[PDB]
């Protein structure tokens, strides 16, 4: 077709991703081409394709175009310059309060939008927040988004990629609204804060152990239904670090952002809309201006 | 230099939609299922099957092409 | 959701008129390909003929539907309905034969609509041999992508199912005068199903449709929701907005009266008709 593989920019588990420009017009666009063989075509393109024709808001990635052969099929979207995982494991820049202020606003106000068309992005980590040269952060990697608000519709755990998993989806509950992208919130804006993954483990219990060591072991009086998820096995009654202790850098308005975003309980967890009402927001220093923000020249 | 909250305005085109904490005292949480505690447990509430339902009643309703 | 979907932006249309127009040209484009491919001759289906034998296999899709195991969600087969009737807006019956394209069709849509069905059970569901059902296999996954650019990748379809219970919650709760709402529900269903043998679903809003659906069943039940439309849904204030959906309830209920199904008689000859373009072109 129209386009020019111009780089390969990366695998994903379903697709490799080419940096390509589409001869028409001075979009430079990543091209995502799945990889396979009687199925038809691969129920993760259509995801995407399904989901995202139908969304459009600035901090959500913009599906240009889609187009294929046989079973097999391309995804276009806009190429985003950077994104945000790189930026944390980027050793020379520096994430100010304005800057973390900044990525975690349009984090927030794309995934309030979500939300409100009735979909959980479920994958949401530091890769899956791409942002452009313009300093727009856009959700992205909705191969795996899900719509939720179906009382008669079991979903899956295994959502999210482990270190931001939520305790409901790691207790493997069945039935959960966005509390599954806001837990991910929290961990992403944990580790805008301390440049390394909050909760690094690799089991889905040293998850729950490393998740209860730092946050505490809930009790029945935070999570009141916890015991009757499938997979609810009783832990140590850990002390949980206080939060102060953990990101000592905050103020009292990012450490109530932040302990309201690693709430136990999925529904006493902030929503993206209450979370944008928090007075962190709207408090002095305001967000640094997405063309200010940090652009890692390698 | 603040950032400053306000709503998404996204244009229904039908009736008023109930707020999600308004429709327990509205009454409409009587007329759906309850969640059990499974779903519950993972922030599924009988609210968000009955906001979803009234507002796929309500959208596009006053709309012609 | 429906007020800002594809399906409302380019997938609903401002009459049946419209609808005639795509049709027509559809039908047209087929045949300076076939002419060029092969003359104006007999062989080729009329625009009214493409109708009723998209009208009789959109009642096939529908039977696939009903006895399909493992069972199958309206909204899939809504979703498969919708897909067949917006395949058959730019698309002919005689390039694209609608034996294949239903069943093209109900594949894509269990997918879109994450219902899990794999290839095996998917044609296990065809009233063929294992070779018949194994070239079935071959030919939806052929059309499966020319489906899909056809829709134009417009998968997300709005069914008037969910808008259906939304007004049923409403009704139980905020006009207590019709005492059992629930009552309304089999004819209302059953005129849901009449409105889908119509191009309703590309006329008129899911929501319009299940409430034409629940009003036709009140009124048939010899009850009158005025107070309603006018009180509840606050038309009582705004007025020219109570016309024009009256005026969009009643064009409905016409549909469902101007409606005449495939006959027999006109089906086994135009199945005739179609084949032969099919051993062709
Ligand atoms: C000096 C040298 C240097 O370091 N240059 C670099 C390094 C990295 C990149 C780059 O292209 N980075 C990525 C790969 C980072 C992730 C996002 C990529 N853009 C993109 N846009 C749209 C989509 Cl849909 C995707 C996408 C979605 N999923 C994946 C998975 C894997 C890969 C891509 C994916 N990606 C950009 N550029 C330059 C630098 N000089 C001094 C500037």
């Amino acid at each position: 077709k129209r386009y020019e593989k111009l780089d390969f920019l990366g695998e994903g588990q379903f697709a490799t991703v080419y940096k390509a420009r589409d001869k028409n017009t001075n979009q430079i666009v990543a091209i995502k081409k799945i990889k396979l063989a009687k199925d038809g075509i691969n129920r993760t393109a259509l995801r995407e394709i399904k989901l995202l024709q139908e969304l459009s808001h600035p901090n959500i990635i913009g599906l240009l175009d889609a187009f294929g052969h046989k079973s097999n099929i391309s995804l276009v979207f806009d190429f985003m310059e950077t994104d945000l995982e790189v930026i944390i494991k980027d050793n020379s820049l520096v994430l100010t309060p304005s800057h973390i202020k900044a990525y975690m606003l349009m984090t927030l106000q794309g995934l309030e939008y979500l939300h409100q068309h009735w979909i959980l992005h479920r994958d949401l980590k530091p890769n899956n927040l791409l942002l452009d040269e313009n300093g727009v952060l856009k959700l992205a990697d909705f191969g795996l988004a899900k719509s939720f608000g179906s009382p008669n519709r079991a979903y899956t755990h295994q959502v999210v990629t482990r270190w931001y998993r939520a305790p409901e989806l790691l207790f493997g509950a069945r039935m959960y609204g966005v509390g599954v992208d806001m837990w991910a919130v929290g961990c992403i804006l944990a580790e805008l804060l301390l440049r390394v993954p909050f909760l690094p483990g690799d089991s889905d219990l040293d998850q729950l152990t490393r998740i209860f060591e730092t946050l505490g072991t809930p009790t029945e009086e935070q999570w009141p239904d916890m015991c009757s998820l499938p997979d609810y096995v009783t832990f140590k009654s850990f002390p949980g670090i206080p939060l102060h202790h953990i990101f000592s850098a905050a103020g009292d308005d990012l450490l109530d952002l932040i302990q309201g975003l690693f709430l136990f309980n999925p529904c006493a967890r902030i929503t993206a809309t209450q979370a944008l009402k928090m007075k962190y927001f709207s408090n002095r220093p305001g967000p640094t201006p997405g063309c200010q923000l940090p652009r890692p020249n390698c | 230099a603040l950032y400053e909250y306000q709503p998404l305005q996204i244009e229904t085109y039908g009736p008023h939609v109930p707020e999600l904490e308004m429709l327990g005292r509205l009454g409409y949480l009587n007329h759906v299922r309850a969640a059990s505690p499974q779903d519950l447990a993972g922030g599924y509430t009988s609210s968000l099957a009955c906001h979803r339902a009234l507002q796929d009643a309500f959208s596009g309703l006053f709309w012609q092409p | 959701m429906y007020h800002n979907s594809s399906q409302k932006r380019h997938w609903t249309f401002s009459s049946e008129e419209q609808l005639a127009r795509l049709r027509a040209d559809a039908n047209r484009k087929f045949r300076c390909k076939a002419v060029a491919n092969g003359p104006n001759d007999p062989v080729f289906l009329e625009p009214h003929e493409e109708m009723t034998l998209c009208k009789y296999y959109e009642k096939r899709l529908l039977e696939f539907c009903s006895v399909f195991k493992p069972a199958m969600p309206r909204s899939v087969v809504g979703t498969a309905c919708m897909y067949f009737k917006r395949f058959y807006l730019n698309n002919s019956v005689m390039e694209y034969h609608p034996r294949i394209i239903m069943l093209t069709c109900a594949f894509l849509a269990c997918k879109v609509d994450e219902f899990n069905v794999s290839s095996p059970q998917f044609v296990g569901n065809l009233r063929e041999s294992p070779l018949g059902q194994e070239k079935a296999l071959e030919q939806i996954l052929e059309y499966e992508l020319l489906l899909i650019q056809q829709l134009n990748f417009h998968l997300i379809v709005h069914n008037p199912y969910r808008p259906f219970e939304g007004f049923l919650i409403d009704l139980k709760t905020r006009y207590p005068i019709l005492e059992n709402p629930e009552i309304l529900r089999k004819t209302a269903d059953d005129f849901l199903n009449r409105i889908a043998l119509t191009d309703a679903y590309l006329l008129y809003t899911p929501s319009q449709i299940a409430l034409t659906a629940i009003l036709s069943s009140a009124s048939r039940a010899g009850i009158t929701m005025e107070s309603y439309l006018s009180e509840s849904l606050m038309l009582k204030e705004n007025r020219t907005c109570l016309s024009q959906l009256l005026d969009i309830m009643k064009s409905m209920r016409n549909l469902v009266k101007k409606y005449e199904p495939p006959r027999s008689e006109e089906v086994a000859v135009l199945k005739q008709k179609l084949e032969r373009c099919h051993s062709a072109e």
